[PDB]
């Protein structure tokens, strides 16, 4: 309950720092462990869902760590929800305490 | 193997050999035909004839103490509240609960025994006092610390005998404390009580003048 | 109190039913010279009625709204309440009597098993096997403990048949 | 005789005479302990 | 091993070679190789934590400085938690994010090192250069000093649920008249 | 040997060149040599720490400041314990502090020591040159009185538990009236 623009800023500038930098590693790790779904031991492409091909914008990047787009609208999205969880919740103003 | 038995006339179980102290053939809900059962149920037996001779010993000598004029401590039943109500009492569930732990330790150490019977005499158990944990190569008999008297500590046979003596002991003393159990839930009275009443009248003071032994709606 | 249960021996309503069931009984009664055969047997009814409700009341049983005696399943809020001879201590005696007649049943299976004509064995019973074991039978307890703790109770599942999947 | 005493240990028999001499017993214990509904010792 | 927790018994095979093993494996938690090197790096890590979350305990009270129960109470129904008797100018949010930011990048670096550099990783983090010299011997030290504030921290978490006292407090309670006022005489811990 | 402790008897085999032995063990527990050469340090240690203590015990009487028991009244009672008459301001949890510290690091270096070392340590303990010179006798001598001061000690305990006197005290009251003021005549030792 003091600036959204300060909060909501701050939290997601943080978060994709935080997913760039510090957790980037073991994401990558767990994304290459998991690998894309497969049915019947092949890939839904193999299958035959075409639709299932996987999109052109994020095989290859620019960011020198492989940071895609759809990576930075993931750790946004998480930013701006724990952003506006502070700003809701600081602006309630009852005893939740257990106490 | 041709020692008296319990019923002259019925033969011994083919499990009940003759080699336990205390073997009178006596088995006729078969509940020892398992030998490691056989095993634990003497050691239970030890353990059950030992604190109940403990345990009658500290009933009736005090309470026959107490009867000609010395000691006057209550008696049995009630001596539970006597202490209970006392000024610096322990409350009861600290008491119980120290009494638990320090027997947790010391039974779960038998225990160990138990199972296989030099189990706690391996070096490094605790300060050097391991060694008096050795066993006797039987279960429910140390020796060692215990014993430090060292009685039939000598013939073998001298330690076989003692057995059958502290076996009968037991029984003995086990029978009698089911008896002032039983005695004092029906007259509220004392064993030496019981005891005194009943050679007054032995005719009409027993278990089928109390009331409570022959249920009285039969009657 | 448990609750919201007061003692029989305080509820109103568990009076007032034995007053009710009473006064039925007197009418009934009110028909017969007292001396003659119904009036005995309904006087001796009265009686055991009268001595139900006391020995009800004596007893402590919970009654509820209405007044009938309510009864607790639950160790420890009934051995802390003094109820534990509702549910617990008939669970104990239960559970010791059909154990006992189960051991006896499956120890003269076992018995009988090895035999010449065991499907003979179970059509024509050997009394003196059947006597013998059912009185074995009462140290279920320590016998079955025995068993279980020695692995001879149970039979592993390689040796019984199964269906094909 | 001893085929009479196999005949009473036949299962038709010997569990009638079972079922009687557990409901005379039962039968007994509520004619002098009756209205017994909680384990009261 | 050194050490068998139940003299007369037989230990677990998997645990000989490991420091600080006493054999104490009585439910198997152990029996595969991976589970058994994922739970020995858990302990280690676990009895750090605890040895600093014990000693805080401890020291804030000894310090004088309030009991652990009711240092983040300030912090709520008010602000500026205090350290030291001085007040720091942040709330619960930059605190906890500023928390979480610190202890990701932290965590995330341990996490992704190697199997044995996960729990053991001398490098910066033995600056007085005492992993030699045989350090076996001061892992076991370690461990039985972990285990031991685990389970005071575990203590104090259970002994203030149960009387609500703090650790001084119970501490001087229980010397003062110990026959009468253990864990037994509570309502909570004993149901009687 | 030097002693038989049952004038006739048999003695176990292993007691046989210690300093001081009387053959008594009729319990068993230093049959294995690891267990005797444990004991032998403890007994030792026992001794020297009850001749100090006995030494104190009639040392704080005898000059004159009072008992042994009363000792550590003056810790609470406000405060303000007294040494000769000094006022040493030291609260209790300092005095166990201090004491801890000292004897940790005290018992933590005699004990890390070979087993010979760790009970007759010569160098420094040895200022005057008396552990050499024939040392058998000497060690016989100490640990006799050692046995004397441990039954001293046990002696002060348990008087002052039963009649609740003091030493001096109790020697005096026994000397006055020997013959109705005995362990038999307090109602606690002897019952009947
Ligand atoms: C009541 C008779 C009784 C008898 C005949 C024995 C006999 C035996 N116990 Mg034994 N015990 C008896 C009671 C008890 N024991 C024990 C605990 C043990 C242990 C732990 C051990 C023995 C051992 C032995 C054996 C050798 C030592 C011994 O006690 O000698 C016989 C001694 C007596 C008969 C003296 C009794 C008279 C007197 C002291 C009674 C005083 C009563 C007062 C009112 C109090 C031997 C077979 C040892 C053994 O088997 O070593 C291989 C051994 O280690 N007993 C307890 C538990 C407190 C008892 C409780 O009543
Ligand atoms: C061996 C162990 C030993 C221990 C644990 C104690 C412990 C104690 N002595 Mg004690 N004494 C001991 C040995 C002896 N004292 C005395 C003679 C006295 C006297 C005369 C007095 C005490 C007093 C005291 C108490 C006061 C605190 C204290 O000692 O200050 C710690 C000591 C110091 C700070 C000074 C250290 C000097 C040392 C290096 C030389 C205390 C509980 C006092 C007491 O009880 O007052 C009510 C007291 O007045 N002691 C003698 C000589 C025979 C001892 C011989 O071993
Ligand atoms: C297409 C998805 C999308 C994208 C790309 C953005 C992008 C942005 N948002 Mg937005 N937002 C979105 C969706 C999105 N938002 C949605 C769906 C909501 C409704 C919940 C909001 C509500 C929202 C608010 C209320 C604010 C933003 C703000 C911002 C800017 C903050 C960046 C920064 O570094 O702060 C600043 C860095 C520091 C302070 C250091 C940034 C350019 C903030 C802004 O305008 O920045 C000033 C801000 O006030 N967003
Ligand atoms: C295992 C057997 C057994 C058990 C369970 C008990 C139990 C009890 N005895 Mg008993 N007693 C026993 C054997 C036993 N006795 C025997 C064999 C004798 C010799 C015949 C006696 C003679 C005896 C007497 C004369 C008295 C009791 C008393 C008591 C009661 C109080 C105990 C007490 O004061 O605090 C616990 C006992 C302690 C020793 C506390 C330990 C404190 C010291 C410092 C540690 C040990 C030293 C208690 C219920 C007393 C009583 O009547 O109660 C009112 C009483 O006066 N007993
Ligand atoms: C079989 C199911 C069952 C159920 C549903 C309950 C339910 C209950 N029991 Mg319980 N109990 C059970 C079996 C059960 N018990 C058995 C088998 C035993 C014998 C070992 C006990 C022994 C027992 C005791 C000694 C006590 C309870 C108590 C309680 C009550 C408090 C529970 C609580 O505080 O949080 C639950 C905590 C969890 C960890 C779950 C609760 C209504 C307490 C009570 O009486 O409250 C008044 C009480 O002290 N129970
Ligand atoms: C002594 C014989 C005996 C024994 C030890 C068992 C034991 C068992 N039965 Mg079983 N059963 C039996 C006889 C026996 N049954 C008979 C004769 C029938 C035909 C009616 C059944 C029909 C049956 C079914 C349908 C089921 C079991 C099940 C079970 C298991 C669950 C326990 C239970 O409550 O069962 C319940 C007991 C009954 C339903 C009836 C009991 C029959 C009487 C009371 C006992 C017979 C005693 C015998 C005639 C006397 C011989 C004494 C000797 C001296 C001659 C258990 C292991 C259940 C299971 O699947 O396991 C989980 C199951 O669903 N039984
Ligand atoms: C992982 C262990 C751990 C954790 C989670 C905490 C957590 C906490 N401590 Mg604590 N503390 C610890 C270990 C720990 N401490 C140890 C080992 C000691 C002994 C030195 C202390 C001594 C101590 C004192 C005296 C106080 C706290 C206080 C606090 C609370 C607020 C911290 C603060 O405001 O200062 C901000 C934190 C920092 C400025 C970072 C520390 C600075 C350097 C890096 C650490 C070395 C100094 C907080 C809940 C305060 C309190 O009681 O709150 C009301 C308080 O006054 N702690
Ligand atoms: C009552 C029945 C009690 C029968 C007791 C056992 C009978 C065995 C027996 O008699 O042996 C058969 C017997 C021969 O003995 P066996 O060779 O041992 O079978 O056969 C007979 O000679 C007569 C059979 C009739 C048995 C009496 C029938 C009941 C008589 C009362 C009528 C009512
Ligand atoms: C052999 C057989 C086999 C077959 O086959 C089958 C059959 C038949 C089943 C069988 C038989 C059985 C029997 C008989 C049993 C019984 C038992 C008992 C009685 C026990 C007790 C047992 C008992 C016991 C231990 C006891 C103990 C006791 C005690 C401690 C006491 C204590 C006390 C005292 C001092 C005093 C105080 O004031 C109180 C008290 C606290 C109380
Ligand atoms: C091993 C085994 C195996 C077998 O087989 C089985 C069995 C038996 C199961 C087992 C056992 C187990 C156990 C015992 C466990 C336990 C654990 C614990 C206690 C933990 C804790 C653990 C604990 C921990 C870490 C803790 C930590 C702590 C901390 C950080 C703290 C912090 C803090 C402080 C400073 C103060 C302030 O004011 C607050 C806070 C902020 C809060
Ligand atoms: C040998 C044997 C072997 C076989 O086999 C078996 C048998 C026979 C069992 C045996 C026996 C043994 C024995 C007798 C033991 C005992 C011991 C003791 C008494 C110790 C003390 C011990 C004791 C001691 C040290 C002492 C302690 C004390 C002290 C230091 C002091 C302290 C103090 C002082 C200064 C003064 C102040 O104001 C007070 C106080 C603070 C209080
Ligand atoms: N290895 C240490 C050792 O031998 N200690 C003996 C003792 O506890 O005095």
């Amino acid at each position: 309950l003091a600036d959204v623009n300060l909060v909501v800023g701050g939290c997601t500038v943080g978060a994709l720092a935080l997913g760039r930098f510090v957790f980037l590693p073991f994401h990558r790790a767990s994304l290459a462990k998991a690998g894309m779904p497969k049915q019947n031991g092949m890939t839904h492409l193999q299958a035959g869902d075409a639709r299932a091909e996987e999109a052109s914008f994020i095989l290859k990047t620019n960011d020198p760590a492989g940071f895609t787009v759809v990576d930075v609208m993931a750790w946004g999205a998480l930013g701006h929800a724990a952003a506006f969880y502070i700003l809701a919740t600081s602006s309630l103003g009852l005893d939740r305490n257990p106490f | 193997a041709t020692r008296p038995l319990w019923q002259p006339g019925v033969e011994a179980p083919k499990h009940l050999d003759g080699t336990m102290p205390g073997d009178f053939g006596f088995d006729p809900l078969n509940l020892g035909v398992n030998k490691e059962a056989l095993n634990w149920y003497r050691n239970a037996e030890l353990q059950n004839g030992r604190w109940a001779m403990l345990g009658v010993a500290g009933i009736v000598i005090p309470a026959e103490l107490t009867r000609v004029g010395v000691l006057n401590v209550p008696e049995w039943a009630e001596a539970g509240k006597v202490y209970a109500e006392s000024e610096n009492a322990i409350p009861f569930a600290s008491l119980l609960m120290v009494q638990l732990f320090l027997f947790n330790f010391v039974e779960i150490k038998r225990w160990e025994d138990i199972k296989k019977p030099g189990s706690q005499a391996e070096p490094g158990s605790f300060l050097g006092f391991e060694s008096g944990f050795k066993g006797t190569g039987i279960s429910g008999y140390p020796g060692g610390a215990f014993n430090p008297f060292g009685l039939g500590n000598s013939s073998k046979e001298a330690m076989d005998d003692l057995k059958w003596r502290e076996i009968r002991n037991g029984r003995l003393a086990m029978v009698a404390f089911l008896g002032f159990l039983s005695q004092h839930a029906a007259t509220g009275k004392g064993p030496l009580d019981n005891l005194a009443d009943h050679l007054a009248d032995p005719w009409g003071a027993n278990f089928c003048s109390n009331g409570v032994s022959i249920p009285s709606a039969l009657g | 109190d448990v609750a919201g249960l007061t003692p029989c021996s305080e509820s109103k309503a568990f009076a007032k039913r034995k007053k009710n069931e009473v006064k039925a009984l007197n009418k009934r009664l009110k028909n017969y010279e007292a001396d003659s055969a119904p009036a005995l047997a309904l006087k001796a009814t009265i009686a055991r009625t009268e001595a139900r409700f006391d020995k009800y009341a004596k007893q402590g049983l919970l009654c509820g709204t209405d007044g009938l005696p309510h009864l607790i399943a639950d160790p420890g809020l009934a051995l802390r309440y003094g109820h534990a001879g509702d549910v617990f201590i008939p669970t104990i005696g239960f559970i010791y009597f059909a154990g006992w007649l189960g051991y006896a049943g499956s120890k003269y299976l076992q018995a009988v098993a090895a035999t010449a004509k065991p499907i003979e064995k179970e059509i024509i019973i050997d009394v003196p096997l059947a006597w013998k074991l059912l009185w074995e039978g009462f140290g279920w307890p320590l016998r079955a403990f025995a068993e279980y703790k020695n692995g001879s109770l149970m039979e592993d599942d390689a040796k019984i048949t199964v269906s094909p999947r | 005789m001893k085929d009479f005493t196999t005949y009473l240990s036949t299962a038709p028999v010997l569990t009638l005479l079972s079922v009687t001499v557990v409901a005379g017993l039962l039968i007994e214990i509520n004619r002098f302990f009756p209205d017994a509904l909680i384990a009261a010792f | 091993k050194a050490g068998n927790w139940l003299p007369g018994s037989e230990t677990p095979a998997y645990l000989e070679n490991l420091p600080a093993s006493y054999g104490f494996d009585p439910l198997g938690l152990a029996a595969e190789p991976a589970s058994l090197a994922r739970f020995r790096e858990s302990e280690v890590f676990h009895g750090r934590w605890a040895m600093l979350g014990a000693a805080g305990v401890l020291g804030v009270e000894v310090l004088g400085y309030g009991n652990w129960y009711d240092a983040p109470l300030p912090l709520v129904q008010g602000g500026q938690a205090t350290y030291f008797g001085a007040s720091v100018p942040f709330d619960l949010g930059t605190l906890a994010a500023i928390e979480f930011a610190a202890m990701a990048g932290a965590e995330s670096f341990r996490g992704a090192a190697e199997p044995e550099k996960r729990v053991y990783p001398g490098g910066a983090f033995d600056p007085m250069g005492m992993s030699k010299g045989n350090s076996k011997e001061l892992k076991t030290k370690e461990i039985k000093n972990g285990r031991l504030a685990m389970l005071a921290c575990l203590g104090f978490a259970a002994q203030h649920a149960a009387t609500g006292a703090s650790p001084l407090e119970a501490l001087a309670s229980h010397l003062a008249n110990p026959m009468a006022v253990n864990f037994a005489t509570n309502g909570v811990s004993l149901p009687l």
